[PDB]
């Protein structure tokens, strides 16, 4: 009944070659990027961070985040299937179930049952879903919380700019653009703040 | 030229206060709970809080500006 | 689609940006011309004293119609969604 | 249905495989 | 770690290059890599990776979360680094376009525009002249916070 | 005389060789991957949703949406084939027939006719036209009504951006960029209407 | 193609911008010709004042002229289209 | 151009060698390519012009014209049926 | 290639660009400046209002200039191929 | 070799072009300030006024300078080659 | 550096092992050849920072300066004879 060892070393190397997917599909590397994407695009600088060390960062984060669910499939699946206590198709089954309920935890009720009325299914239960119908629900989610985030942290340096603006406006130099005025005092009050630390706090606490 | 020097003039002193009004509104728009992000309304409220906490200083500043630009 | 519809969607968002502005800048607009009139009493020909005026009652316009403006984009972005089926039909 | 279309031919390998050994 | 220093030089590049009314990130970005490598800095990483495996063995040993949420927190050590860098000059540039502002605004018949963006351009490149005169020191303080960072993550 | 069982493996596996091409222009995954790439554009984020995950959120939308016609191959396509009761060349009719069906239901006649004199056959009803003559009026329809769908979401950005510009010229402000300032009302519009859940609902709608 | 036939098709491009272009603007043009007398006839200077008219008229302006836009961009797509196998030879 | 280049004595050339026509059949076809794409241009060109001259005229010089203009050039591809329209003049250019 | 050759090469060039710019920007600049003269002359500071007129002399003058700038460009591209077998021997 | 000598190299060409552009934009902005006071004098407000003059001895400054401008690279890329035994001892 | 990794007791350099000065030597050849090619590009980077700014001058902020110093950055290497110049000095640096 259980998998032969061929045929779980066949398994293993196919998601192997869908981890890029996993990653950008299923766990946090999603909301970080973009969320890191509009911090970006809210400061002056363009391409200024780089695009390597924005995804560096992130997966360094995800890995924080993750931590709890990979540990949980660690313990459950992965020690289990070592010690040879259980066979192959539970083990597979014991580590999907974390990654189902992760996805739960930052996912809308109203995002499931679009999909789920989407896939013309029957169900009664959040929890019993497949996973296939749980992954369009917990990215469009994950998009929507993304912007969320990104709005709050647009508007401070909004109102930086719209200050140094009326300022330069009102003692009548109708000359100078605010854009180069404006981004030191933008970052001058995004480092005396530690403002990437207090990003953190949000955005990585905000799974939970 | 009056007008520029009383605004240098008043960044001084009320600029001091509008710093401390840009570390607050950054400080609490950063500082985010699950609760604030996931409802829509409560993310409207705090920006028209952090609108309308900047208006106050942002006024004074300017009417400093007014003031001298008459005299 | 058809021309005609393409232009009853242009003139609709045109009326729609043109109420949103409208609404912000007459007020703006007004206080400009009480301040013009009050400096061609006093013969005062400074250019910069009007700027202030002008940025508190557009603040005060944007805290008195913010609700109104949202609710009339939020209903127009509702309202192509509605006519999609028709256009697409 | 169509979703039991790849585990029906997974479940025939194994058991090919199985009997073979 | 090694990506994070080069990157925060390329921000400090950036950064001077957009407040210059303005391609000099990659002017930083090569005098660093030479700064990276004169200061044999190739080396000590290869020093670094061969006692990771003494103090941190094969077997048992991994980053642990805590590792993940300090390398996670380096985004805001790329700006504070910057920003300390640049800080002298970025006021320099300030003061002297308000001071050219102000100054011209008698007659707004000038204004600056494209003229503007000479002046500020010329300066701006003055300035970078006066970055890389000092920049060095500041390479070598930032060298031992990545190298610390290093250590932590092997245990060392 | 069916085909025999080497030339049916053969004929399957050069099917799964030209996957791509079947999903880029025999399904619905074009239509909306244009959208979603004139939505992104729309705002002021280039790249921030990333294209990884705009592909990964058609692809799950594009299997939805396909279902009843992937159903119904294989309620008559596939499973007569399994239990012995359609020839080969039969159960390959079958499986094609909803697959037409599916791409009349979502073409234009213009495009028919123009395709169908390109081809130079005389063929009068629009259900007997070969998938040569109808894969590229398919296409060319999906595309065209992605312009429309992409137009139509386009509008209330373009109309933020007017109205932040004109508030702007407004106070006198010249030199300060609309844009920057634009780009997080653009977000705060698209979140409290709920924009994620919105566009894919009527994506998954709009094939009918 | 010949250089005289590529002239023609520029001159042709550029008259349609500028008949396009002029049909919007001129109407812009006076209206703020207009406020900018009657500010010198009252002794005021505000440059920011001659803005709400100058913004409403030209989106009444594309509004009236809607169908006018439409037809004459979709004619000389037809146009360029039907000039192609005059020039291909 | 090809023929001379070969160093060949051609008559006619409806019995040109196969290895002096296929270099001149396409530098024809590329040549012909851009005078069909310049042809396209000039539609959603004086599109981007036109929008670029209001904005400028209304006084807002750091609005980018490419923003506004997409969702018209868009618009015009579609009522006046591009796809359709593009593709059977490009098959009709071979007749 | 020798560096006098360079610097030939390069100012045929930008004597080429500044030849064409100026017989294209001046009829613009002209009217400006006129324009500009008759708001000084009535006293009045409207902004925008010297953009329209600009931008008609401007593509008046392209269409008028369309048949000399393009014989320039084809003349300069047959110069330097003719010119080619100088650069290298 | 030290760090500091690279200093001494980015330091060295960041010097260059600075000439490089001070050599071209100076001619440039001594005209702008030229046009600007002349129509502070004359009370004339056309901004886009002051762009072809600039323009005219951008371009003239740059075919002025050609030979000597040449004459620098080439040298400064020789003196770098001829400082690699720097970097070999 | 490599004989403390090696873990090796070498008193005089001349005496090192093989196994250590393949390491060795494709580790210094590296910081060699990213020293000399990086001079390499400076004079190129002259070129680009030069035309950038005369661009951005005029106020043409949207003219892209990597295509204009493009035909400029090909002339500086064919009129200091580059591809002589680099070899020769590439075969002397060997001892």
């Amino acid at each position: 009944e259980d998998y032969s060892v061929t045929l779980q070393i066949l398994a293993l190397m196919t998601m192997l070659g869908f981890l890029p997917a996993m990653v950008i599909l299923m766990t946090s590397f999603t909301r970080i990027v973009v969320v890191m994407s509009i911090l970006r695009q809210a400061m002056g600088l363009q391409q200024t961070p780089s695009n390597q060390v924005i995804i560096g960062i992130a997966l360094f984060l995800t890995f924080f985040v993750m931590s709890p669910v990979l540990n949980e499939i660690n313990d459950k699946a992965v020690q289990p299937y070592l010690n040879e206590q259980v066979t192959a198709r539970e083990a597979f089954d014991a580590a999907q179930a974390p990654m189902k309920a992760f996805m739960l935890k930052q996912t809308r009720i109203k995002d499931l049952e679009t999909f789920v009325t989407m896939s013309g299914e029957q169900v009664d239960n959040p929890e019993d879903v497949s996973m296939a119908v749980l992954i369009p629900a917990f990215i469009t989610s994950e998009l929507k919380t993304a912007f969320q985030i990104g709005f709050m942290l647009f508007l401070p340096f909004l109102i930086i700019d719209l200050v140094v603006a009326s300022v330069l406006m009102a003692m009548g130099m109708m000359m100078l653009s605010p854009m180069i005025v404006s981004l030191p005092f933008k970052l001058m009050l995004f480092v005396l703040v530690d403002g990437w630390n207090l990003i953190l706090s949000t955005l990585a606490g905000s799974f939970a | 030229a009056s007008v520029l020097i009383v605004g240098a003039i008043s960044l001084m002193w009320f600029g001091e206060a509008l710093a401390r009004s840009l570390f607050s509104i950054m400080s609490r728009l950063f500082d985010l709970q699950r609760e604030e992000i996931f409802d829509t309304a409560k993310l409207f409220d705090i920006a028209l809080g952090a609108m309308t906490d900047l208006l106050f200083p942002l006024f004074l500043v300017l009417a400093t500006l007014f003031t001298a630009a008459m005299i | 689609m058809t021309p005609e519809m393409f232009v009853e969607l242009f003139r609709e968002a045109l009326w729609m940006v043109l109420i949103m502005v409208c609404a912000i800048i007459i007020p703006s607009l007004l206080i400009g011309l009480i301040v013009a009139i009050f400096q061609a009493a006093t013969s005062i020909n400074e250019q910069t004293l009007s700027f202030l005026p002008r940025l508190i009652v557009t603040l005060l316009a944007l805290m008195l119609f913010g609700h109104w403006m949202t609710q009339m984009l939020m209903e127009y972005f509702y309202g192509l969604i509605e006519r999609l089926p028709q256009v697409l039909y | 249905d169509f979703n039991d279309l790849l585990t029906k031919a997974i479940n025939n390998v194994n058991t090919l495989q199985k009997a073979s050994g | 770690v090694t990506q994070f220093m080069i990157q925060t030089f390329v921000l400090l590049g950036q950064i001077l290059g957009m407040q210059s009314s303005l391609l000099l990130g990659q002017l930083f970005m090569f005098l660093t890599t030479m700064f990276f490598l004169a200061t044999d800095g190739h080396l000590k990483m290869l020093q670094l990776v061969v006692f990771s495996f003494k103090t941190l063995p094969i077997g048992s040993g991994s980053l642990n979360a805590v590792d993940f949420r300090e390398m996670a927190g380096w985004l805001g050590i790329m700006f504070q680094t910057a920003l300390s860098m640049s800080l002298s000059g970025i006021i320099a540039l300030l003061t002297i376009n308000l001071s050219f502002g102000v100054m011209t605004r008698a007659a707004p018949q000038l204004n600056i525009f494209s003229l503007g963006f000479a002046f500020a351009l010329m300066v701006g490149l003055l300035l970078c002249w006066y970055i890389l005169a000092g920049l060095y020191s500041h390479y070598e303080m930032f060298w031992t916070v990545g190298e610390a960072q290093i250590c932590r993550l092997i245990r060392l």
